[PDB]
């Protein structure tokens, strides 16, 4: 049994036709006081695997050092490691999964909600979420914390079913997880405005942003609002 | 007398430990291997004896990584080695979990020291019926 101490906000996400979109941002709250602004929470497993984890950032770093293990040791008397026997998503996350259950039942969970986000070896989009409790399920739109509550609504405008993933494009649903940062960098109060962004790609791959910003915001309004009721100047 | 030889860990009366040395006939008798170092680098090289048609091509690989940076070849009793290099590679996986950086050639190449050093202390455990060329680049 513990408590999280440094802190990671929202993990939001979706498929598209093609592939996944999977994003953060780069905030490590202390409690009320916003301590960090220089971490990625956005890990990616080789070329076809992007995870991403809110929560403890401590518990984060050694779920972080157990990824790069996992590469190391599925290199080992394997000369297929970068082709045919190369970490698939979905051995990416069952491993994870498997922790993160064994740990809450040793009573002493890793204080995460983790997505894995990637594409399998056969094209098939791969979205699953895991958390401290070990739940797991899978949803054309995933979303952790405030973005479960916020972002999940807005994403699932574009695709609501398993029949829209197919009509959504890169650019379509780039543009919905873009807003969806936008929306959380207004109503969370544990939020930052720099945020990293990760495209996993059948075709082109994986596409990692670095020190994207919320821009186009809507302040303009708060200068007509004077006083809570009756206040006129 | 006679039957030092019988045992490990028991000294000859010339100073020598015969189980060990009986563990170098068996590395002698094995497929030669070789190590070259050059200016930024090092090459591993292993010959690998045909037994028959049957043996699928470039599929039973005998030289094995440890870490990211060490690679690792040995002569004579082939599962022996394996043992050793499974043993290196939870001794680099130990120092990367400590130290964060990866294990140097020198540091790793004490840990399989010591370990192989292990198994001609007791008369419990047998020599190692191998002899390992292997290393890497570090810091330095």
């Amino acid at each position: 049994t513990q408590q999280p101490i440094v802190t990671g906000t929202s993990v939001i996400s979706m498929k598209y036709d093609n592939g996944v979109i999977i994003a953060a941002d780069n905030l490590g709250s202390y409690g009320s006081l916003l301590r960090f602004n220089g971490v990625e929470r956005l890990i990616p497993v080789g070329d076809n695997t992007v995870v991403g984890i809110s929560g403890d950032i401590s518990d984060m770093q050694h779920i972080e050092r157990l990824l790069k293990d996992l590469v190391t040791e599925n290199a080992y008397d394997n000369p297929l490691a970068d082709a045919e026997e190369a970490l698939e998503p979905s051995y990416i996350f069952e491993y994870l999964a498997t922790v993160m259950y064994q740990r809450r039942s040793k009573m002493n969970p890793l204080w995460n909600a983790i997505i894995v986000a990637g594409v399998q070896s056969n094209g098939d989009q791969f979205l699953r979420y895991v958390n401290l409790l070990g739940v797991t399920y899978s949803s054309p739109t995933l979303a952790t914390g405030f973005g479960a509550h916020m972002a999940n609504p807005l994403l699932r405008k574009v695709v609501d079913r398993e029949s829209d993933i197919p009509k959504t494009t890169v650019q379509v649903a780039e543009e919905a997880i873009v807003n969806a940062m936008r929306v959380l960098y207004y109503r969370d109060a544990r939020s930052s405005r720099n945020f990293s962004l990760a495209i996993i790609d059948k075709n082109t791959g994986l596409t990692f942003k670095k020190n994207l910003q919320v821009e186009n915001m809507k302040w303009d309004f708060a200068k007509d609002i004077k006083g809570y009721g009756t206040q006129k100047i | 007398g006679t039957g030092y030889d019988l045992s490990n860990s028991v000294f000859s009366p010339d100073g020598r430990n015969f189980q060990v040395e009986y563990a170098v006939k068996a590395v002698e008798n094995g497929t030669t291997s070789i190590g070259i170092k050059c200016n930024d680098g090092v090459v591993f090289a292993v010959e690998k004896l045909i037994t028959s048609k049957l043996l699928v091509p470039q599929k039973n690989v005998k030289i094995q990584v440890v870490d990211r940076h060490i690679g690792c070849v040995y002569s004579g009793l082939i599962p022996d080695g394996r043992h050793l290099v499974n043993r290196g590679r939870e001794e680099a996986a130990s120092f990367k979990k400590l130290y964060k950086t990866p294990i140097p050639i020198p540091a790793f190449a004490d840990r399989l020291g010591q370990y192989v050093q292990a198994h001609t202390l007791y008369n419990s455990v047998r020599p190692f019926g191998v002899s390992t060329i292997f290393g890497g680049v570090d810091k330095n």
